[PDB]
């Protein structure tokens, strides 16, 4: 079996701006095999309400899953997304950055 | 646009002494997902993902549901084939993946058609472009190979992905043209993030873009910094658009030397852009 680590991108739907509703995001893509734990993450704890895509793969048939939930930034509050695969050592966390 | 696909993408997963297999199997016209089927659902039953699919009838929830179970039959056996021929243990969790589906080209005739096998994540066996034929990616997959071409089966594909795949994907389009014909143009800017008192990261930005396909390139003096670029891999919007940016990190006093180049089907003229203080 041919197994790939996962890439993560953490991000909002729209430009993100303090007060107003907006999408959390986190792409996970370029793994093998499927089974995956995604949590997003609200000032370290685990967010509720959050969904995902429908299992899809890529022309190297590498899978990815769009996990997403409803959120409304500010000056306070830190997210993240923690990704955990048998290929990896531990769980992988990447912090939202607004800029990216 | 001239050319459009289709495609549905199963993933079947085996799970030994919990039962079996978990099938996946989800439908997309050109970037859009339109179709999935679950076999953990509640009731499972192929569902519509797009809104202009409800307006299918029930004959054709009905028919298409028939048709996933039975695939699903089928790969469940292929994994117990598949099983044998690499000599493996009933211990462990396996995983097939199945790809078909055609493209329509602007003569209105199939472009190309598809019907290919993963085992664990490696190819195993493909339909060739002429449907009449088949690669094997290693000996075990002869196997199925040798088996398949007794049994006609390109032929069988080959009808579907010249007659129904294309009579469905021209029905698609029609019933969702008002999304899956409309190019959306990316919403474009450049953003500058001091990284020192000497350097600054220019990030180009495209936003709310469809379909996925895009170009994003740096340059200075004109040519492309391919090798100083971070470009993050397209990603989706969630609400049916995709989302890119590159950036590279620049010498302030360069900063104007620099232009970001986007292409999209959206848009008319490719875009140059700069950081604009
Ligand atoms: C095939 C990749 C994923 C596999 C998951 C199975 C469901 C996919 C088919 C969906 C039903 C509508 C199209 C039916 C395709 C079909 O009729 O089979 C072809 C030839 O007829 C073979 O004989
Ligand atoms: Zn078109
Ligand atoms: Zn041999
Ligand atoms: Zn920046
Ligand atoms: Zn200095």
């Amino acid at each position: 079996a041919i197994q790939r680590t996962p890439k993560i991108q953490v991000y909002s739907r729209h430009p993100p701006e303090n007060g107003k509703p907006n999408f959390l995001n986190c792409y996970v893509s370029g793994f093998h095999p499927s089974d995956i734990e995604v949590d997003l993450l609200k000032n370290g704890e685990k967010m509720g309400k959050v969904e995902h895509s429908d299992l899809s793969f890529s022309k190297d048939w590498s899978f990815y899953l769009l996990y997403y939930t409803e959120f409304t930034p500010n000056e306070k509050d830190e997210y993240a997304c923690r990704v955990n695969h048998v290929t990896l050592s531990g769980p992988r966390t990447v912090k939202w950055d607004r800029d990216m | 646009a001239g050319s459009h696909s289709m495609r549905y993408f199963s993933t079947t997963v085996s799970r030994p002494g919990r039962g079996e297999p978990r099938f996946i199997v989800v439908g997309y016209v050109d970037d859009t997902q339109f179709v999935r089927f679950d076999s953990d659902a509640a009731s499972p039953k192929m569902e519509p993902r797009a809104p202009w699919m409800e307006q299918e009838g029930p004959e054709y929830w009905e028919e298409q549901t028939r048709r996933v179970k039975d695939a699903a039959q089928t790969f469940r056996v292929s994994l117990g084939n598949l099983r044998g021929y690499y000599n493996q243990s009933e211990a462990g969790s396996h995983t097939l993946q199945t790809m078909s589906g055609c493209d329509l080209g602007p003569d209105g005739r199939l472009l190309r058609g598809y019907y290919q096998q993963a085992y664990d994540g490696r190819d195993y066996i493909a339909l060739n472009e002429d449907l009449r034929s088949w690669t094997a990616a290693d000996e075990a997959a002869q196997n199925t190979q040798r088996k398949w071409e007794a049994a006609g089966v390109a032929e069988q594909w080959r009808a579907y992905l010249e007659g129904e795949c294309l009579e469905s994907l021209r029905r698609y389009l029609e019933n969702g043209k008002e999304t899956l014909q409309r190019a959306e143009p990316p919403k474009t800017h450049v953003t500058h993030h001091p990284v020192s008192d000497h350097e600054a990261t220019l990030r180009c930005w495209a936003l709310g873009f469809y379909p996925a396909e895009i170009t994003l390139t740096w340059q200075r003096d004109g040519e492309d910094q391919t090798q100083d670029t971070e470009l993050v891999e397209t990603r989706p919007g969630g609400d049916g658009t995709f989302q890119k940016w590159g950036a590279v990190v620049v010498p302030s006093g360069e900063e104007q030397r620099y232009t970001c180049h986007v292409q999209h089907e959206g848009l008319p003229e490719p875009l140059t852009l700069r950081w604009e203080p």
